[PDB]
């Protein structure tokens, strides 16, 4: 029954360093629907992090969408963390400002 | 165009005495337009666009009426289904449910649907006909049974024929649109003199949307890249495709995007 | 407008 989450992470709009900008972390395909996202900085868990209500899709398996405010810069690292019951341990996506 | 009306819905257990959550979605054309969710404050349904605003507080208070129904009707099922399964009581278990239809450009229906899924699989399912049920389960038999015995079958056929076909009318015209793609083109280097090239459709609704890549006038699908949609979270999408081509030899290449909000397809290249 | 499910329930 358990199905893995399926991970992007990337901007609302195209990324120019030094301009504000929205960063998304898009999860799908998973069951069952508990499940815990985190966005880092650097390493470090990024306070105030929107989350979109839950919803999902027409083969069953839940959706969400995490999003926060962020400026891009050339050495600054984001990405994203899933915990989930169907991974041993939690993915890690990182942002790649070309995907 | 091919016009849909959907209300998906769930109830998830949880251990210790608690009820079940019930969380009900509406949608108009895959676009979300309302919402009630047990966990709330005050329980009722929400809007979600904001053509559905100018509904009256009767509107509202019919459909929360009705998801206190189907809550009720959710936990029990959950009960039930925890005893077909023989299942223990500590747990977590979900019940999902589908149900919508889907109308022509006449205005008339298509088809309807009826689904249920336990713990994220297919449990029972009205057919096409709207009058016969496909259990795909030995638990899922029981609840056939019970069904075509009651001859519920009969009652979301009702449903899905009037109520659910005539609101669906009443919403689009209430609504009453879309955003072309932009496109461009990114180069990215590999190793071994090769070179990819992502194409990117920006902006676009609705959702569906079409990405090729051409050599020389053929397709090609075999080695192409391909993301999946997303939600840019501005109520637009997103969309790339890439290809792994030769150095030197970026120009024979064209990006193709098919959205119904543009005139003609858009045809692109790589400009450096 | 939703879906009003009849007993019997599943």
């Amino acid at each position: 029954i358990q199905k893995t989450p399926q991970i992007q992470v990337y901007s609302r709009h195209p990324p120019e360093n030094g301009k504000p900008n929205i960063l998304n972390c898009y999860v799908t395909q998973f069951h069952p629907p508990h499940i815990e996202i985190q966005m880092l900085k650097n390493g470090k868990k990024i306070p105030k992090v929107e989350m979109s209500d839950m919803s999902f899709s027409k083969d069953w398996s839940f959706y969400i969408l995490a999003h926060t405010e962020f400026t891009p810069t050339e050495t600054d690292t984001y990405a994203c963390r899933v915990k989930h019951d169907s991974m041993a341990e939690p993915k890690t996506v990182y942002w790649d400002r070309d995907m | 165009g091919p016009h849909s009306m959907r209300y998906f819905e769930t109830a998830v257990s949880r251990p210790g005495l608690e009820e079940p959550r019930y969380i009900s979605v509406g949608y108009v054309d895959n676009k979300e337009f309302v919402r009630f969710d047990s966990d709330a404050e005050n329980p009722r349904y929400e809007p979600r666009a904001p053509w559905m605003e100018q509904e009256g507080p009767e509107y509202w208070e019919r459909e929360t009426q009705k998801a206190k129904g189907q809550e009720q009707w959710f936990r029990v099922s959950l009960r039930n289904l925890l005893g077909y399964y023989n299942q223990s009581a500590g747990g977590s278990h979900t019940l999902q449910q589908m149900s919508g239809c889907d109308l022509g450009s006449d205005w008339r229906l298509l088809r309807g649907y009826q689904q249920y899924a336990y713990d994220g699989r297919d449990y029972i399912a009205l057919n096409e006909d709207l009058k016969t049920w496909t259990a795909a389960d030995m638990a899922a038999q029981i609840t056939r049974r019970k069904w075509e015995q009651s001859g519920a079958a009969e009652h979301y056929k009702a449903y899905l024929e009037g109520e659910c076909v005539e609101w669906l009318h009443r919403y689009l015209k209430n609504g009453n649109r879309t955003d072309s793609p932009k496109a461009h083109v990114t180069h990215h280097p590999r190793s071994k003199g090769e070179v990819t090239l992502r194409c990117w459709a920006l902006g676009f609704y609705p959702a569906d949307i079409t990405l090729t890549w051409q050599l020389n006038g053929e397709e090609l699908t075999q080695d192409m890249e391909l993301v999946e949609t997303r939600p840019a979270g501005d109520g637009t999408f997103q969309k790339w495709a890439s290809v792994v081509v030769p150095l030197g030899k970026e120009q024979n290449y064209t990006c193709r995007v098919y959205h119904e909000g543009l005139p003609e397809p858009l045809t692109l290249r790589w400009e450096p | 407008s939703g879906p009003s499910n009849t007993p019997p329930e599943i």
